Protein backbone atom coordinates (compact mmCIF):
# COMPACT_ATOMS: atom_id res chain seq x y z
CA UNK A 1 0.00 0.00 0.00
CA UNK A 2 1.02 3.93 -0.15
CA UNK A 3 0.14 7.19 0.79
CA UNK A 4 -2.71 8.08 -1.50
CA UNK A 5 -4.44 4.89 -0.57
CA UNK A 6 -4.16 5.46 2.88
CA UNK A 7 -5.79 9.00 2.58
CA UNK A 8 -8.89 7.06 0.21
CA UNK A 9 -8.80 4.99 3.11
CA UNK A 10 -9.32 7.98 5.92
CA UNK A 11 -12.03 9.36 3.91
CA UNK A 12 -14.05 6.23 3.93
CA UNK A 13 -13.20 5.81 7.83
CA UNK A 14 -14.78 9.27 8.20
CA UNK A 15 -18.21 8.32 6.66
CA UNK A 16 -18.04 5.94 9.71
CA UNK A 17 -16.66 8.56 11.94
CA UNK A 18 -19.10 11.16 12.30
CA UNK A 19 -17.83 12.99 15.02
CA UNK A 20 -14.58 13.18 13.91
CA UNK A 21 -12.77 11.83 17.20
CA UNK A 22 -11.00 9.36 15.51
CA UNK A 23 -12.94 6.84 16.28
CA UNK A 24 -16.15 4.26 14.81
CA UNK A 25 -18.63 3.44 18.37
CA UNK A 26 -21.16 1.23 17.68
CA UNK A 27 -23.82 3.74 17.61
CA UNK A 28 -21.97 5.58 14.70
CA UNK A 29 -21.07 2.20 12.92
CA UNK A 30 -25.16 1.45 13.22
CA UNK A 31 -25.92 4.43 12.09
CA UNK A 32 -23.86 4.13 8.95
CA UNK A 33 -25.62 0.59 8.13
CA UNK A 34 -29.06 1.88 8.87
CA UNK A 35 -28.42 4.41 6.06
CA UNK A 36 -27.25 1.56 3.82
CA UNK A 37 -30.61 0.15 4.43
CA UNK A 38 -29.70 -3.06 7.33
CA UNK A 39 -30.79 -3.25 10.78
CA UNK A 40 -28.16 -4.50 12.90
CA UNK A 41 -29.14 -4.66 16.64
CA UNK A 42 -26.61 -3.90 19.32
CA UNK A 43 -25.24 -7.73 20.21
CA UNK A 44 -24.72 -7.61 16.59
CA UNK A 45 -22.76 -4.09 16.52
CA UNK A 46 -20.59 -4.94 19.39
CA UNK A 47 -19.24 -8.43 17.29
CA UNK A 48 -18.48 -6.43 14.62
CA UNK A 49 -16.22 -4.58 16.19
CA UNK A 50 -15.07 -7.25 18.62
CA UNK A 51 -13.85 -8.54 15.07
CA UNK A 52 -11.10 -5.54 14.42
CA UNK A 53 -10.67 -4.25 18.23
CA UNK A 54 -7.19 -5.10 19.18
CA UNK A 55 -6.98 -2.75 22.28
CA UNK A 56 -10.39 -3.64 23.56
CA UNK A 57 -11.83 0.05 23.84
CA UNK A 58 -14.82 -0.90 22.25
CA UNK A 59 -14.07 1.50 18.78
CA UNK A 60 -12.54 0.99 15.40
CA UNK A 61 -9.90 3.14 15.26
CA UNK A 62 -8.29 4.56 11.94
CA UNK A 63 -5.38 1.76 12.74
CA UNK A 64 -7.93 -0.87 13.17
CA UNK A 65 -10.05 0.19 10.09
CA UNK A 66 -7.32 -0.17 8.22
CA UNK A 67 -5.29 -3.09 8.77
CA UNK A 68 -8.97 -4.58 8.17
CA UNK A 69 -9.30 -3.05 4.66
CA UNK A 70 -5.37 -3.62 3.41
CA UNK A 71 -5.62 -7.68 4.10
CA UNK A 72 -5.18 -9.27 1.54
CA UNK A 73 -7.86 -12.09 0.60
CA UNK A 74 -8.38 -14.68 -2.28
CA UNK A 75 -9.52 -14.13 -5.38
CA UNK A 76 -12.46 -16.09 -4.57
CA UNK A 77 -13.37 -14.10 -1.26
CA UNK A 78 -12.44 -10.79 -3.37
CA UNK A 79 -14.96 -11.60 -5.76
CA UNK A 80 -17.88 -12.73 -2.76
CA UNK A 81 -16.71 -9.29 -1.18
CA UNK A 82 -17.70 -7.11 -4.50
CA UNK A 83 -20.51 -9.07 -5.15
CA UNK A 84 -21.87 -8.33 -2.00
CA UNK A 85 -20.95 -4.77 -2.34
CA UNK A 86 -22.59 -4.35 -5.44
CA UNK A 87 -26.10 -5.78 -3.67
CA UNK A 88 -26.00 -2.98 -0.94
CA UNK A 89 -25.69 -0.27 -4.18
CA UNK A 90 -28.26 -2.05 -6.16
CA UNK A 91 -30.99 -0.90 -4.31
CA UNK A 92 -34.07 -2.91 -5.96
CA UNK A 93 -32.01 -6.37 -6.41
CA UNK A 94 -32.32 -5.85 -9.92
CA UNK A 95 -28.41 -6.23 -11.16
CA UNK A 96 -28.33 -3.24 -12.57
CA UNK A 97 -26.62 -0.02 -10.22
CA UNK A 98 -28.60 3.32 -11.68
CA UNK A 99 -28.13 6.69 -10.82
CA UNK A 100 -31.24 7.15 -8.76
CA UNK A 101 -29.44 4.15 -6.47
CA UNK A 102 -26.40 5.18 -6.32
CA UNK A 103 -26.63 8.98 -5.63
CA UNK A 104 -28.98 7.80 -3.10
CA UNK A 105 -26.30 5.02 -1.21
CA UNK A 106 -23.74 7.68 -1.49
CA UNK A 107 -25.31 10.41 0.10
CA UNK A 108 -27.01 8.63 2.81
CA UNK A 109 -23.16 7.42 3.34
CA UNK A 110 -22.26 10.98 3.94
CA UNK A 111 -20.43 11.71 0.72
CA UNK A 112 -21.92 14.92 -1.47
CA UNK A 113 -22.66 14.38 -4.91
CA UNK A 114 -24.94 16.29 -7.30
CA UNK A 115 -27.24 14.93 -10.25
CA UNK A 116 -24.25 15.89 -12.98
CA UNK A 117 -21.94 14.38 -10.54
CA UNK A 118 -23.46 11.06 -10.57
CA UNK A 119 -24.84 11.18 -14.39
CA UNK A 120 -21.27 11.01 -15.23
CA UNK A 121 -20.06 8.37 -13.07
CA UNK A 122 -23.26 6.26 -14.42
CA UNK A 123 -21.89 7.31 -18.32
CA UNK A 124 -17.95 6.87 -17.62
CA UNK A 125 -19.12 3.09 -15.77
CA UNK A 126 -21.60 1.95 -18.66
CA UNK A 127 -20.12 -0.28 -21.01
CA UNK A 128 -22.64 -2.04 -22.67
CA UNK A 129 -24.34 0.76 -22.88
CA UNK A 130 -27.69 0.20 -21.05
CA UNK A 131 -27.82 3.28 -19.05
CA UNK A 132 -26.93 1.31 -16.03
CA UNK A 133 -23.89 -0.26 -14.33
CA UNK A 134 -23.99 -4.11 -13.72
CA UNK A 135 -21.66 -6.51 -11.49
CA UNK A 136 -18.62 -6.50 -13.49
CA UNK A 137 -18.75 -2.90 -14.54
CA UNK A 138 -18.96 -1.98 -11.06
CA UNK A 139 -15.62 -4.36 -10.41
CA UNK A 140 -14.23 -1.68 -13.30
CA UNK A 141 -14.58 1.03 -10.93
CA UNK A 142 -13.98 -0.17 -7.89
CA UNK A 143 -10.24 -1.92 -9.61
CA UNK A 144 -9.72 1.57 -11.22
CA UNK A 145 -6.60 2.76 -10.19
CA UNK B 1 -12.15 12.85 -6.66
CA UNK B 2 -12.87 9.07 -6.33
CA UNK B 3 -16.12 9.55 -4.61
CA UNK B 4 -17.25 6.11 -5.64
CA UNK B 5 -14.48 4.43 -4.58
CA UNK B 6 -14.36 5.52 -1.19
CA UNK B 7 -17.98 4.91 -0.93
CA UNK B 8 -17.03 1.54 -2.01
CA UNK B 9 -14.91 1.44 0.65
CA UNK B 10 -17.13 1.77 3.17
CA UNK B 11 -19.43 -0.43 2.03
CA UNK B 12 -16.70 -3.61 1.97
CA UNK B 13 -15.73 -2.83 5.66
CA UNK B 14 -18.70 -3.60 6.38
CA UNK B 15 -18.77 -6.63 4.82
CA UNK B 16 -15.63 -7.70 6.21
CA UNK B 17 -17.06 -6.84 9.48
CA UNK B 18 -20.34 -9.44 8.87
CA UNK B 19 -18.36 -11.69 7.93
CA1 LIG C 1 -16.51 8.87 16.30
CA1 LIG D 1 -10.12 -0.25 19.25
CA1 LIG E 1 -31.11 -1.59 -9.33
CA1 LIG F 1 -24.25 -1.11 -18.38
Amino acid sequence: LTDEQIAEFKEAFSLFDKDGDGTITTKELGTVMRSLGQNPTEAELQDMINEVDADGNGTIDFPEFLNLMARKMKDTDSEEELKEAFRVFDKDGNGFISAAELRHVMTNLGEKLTDEEVDEMIREADVDGDGQVNYEEFVQVMMAK
Amino acid sequence: RRKWQKTGHAVRAIGRLSS
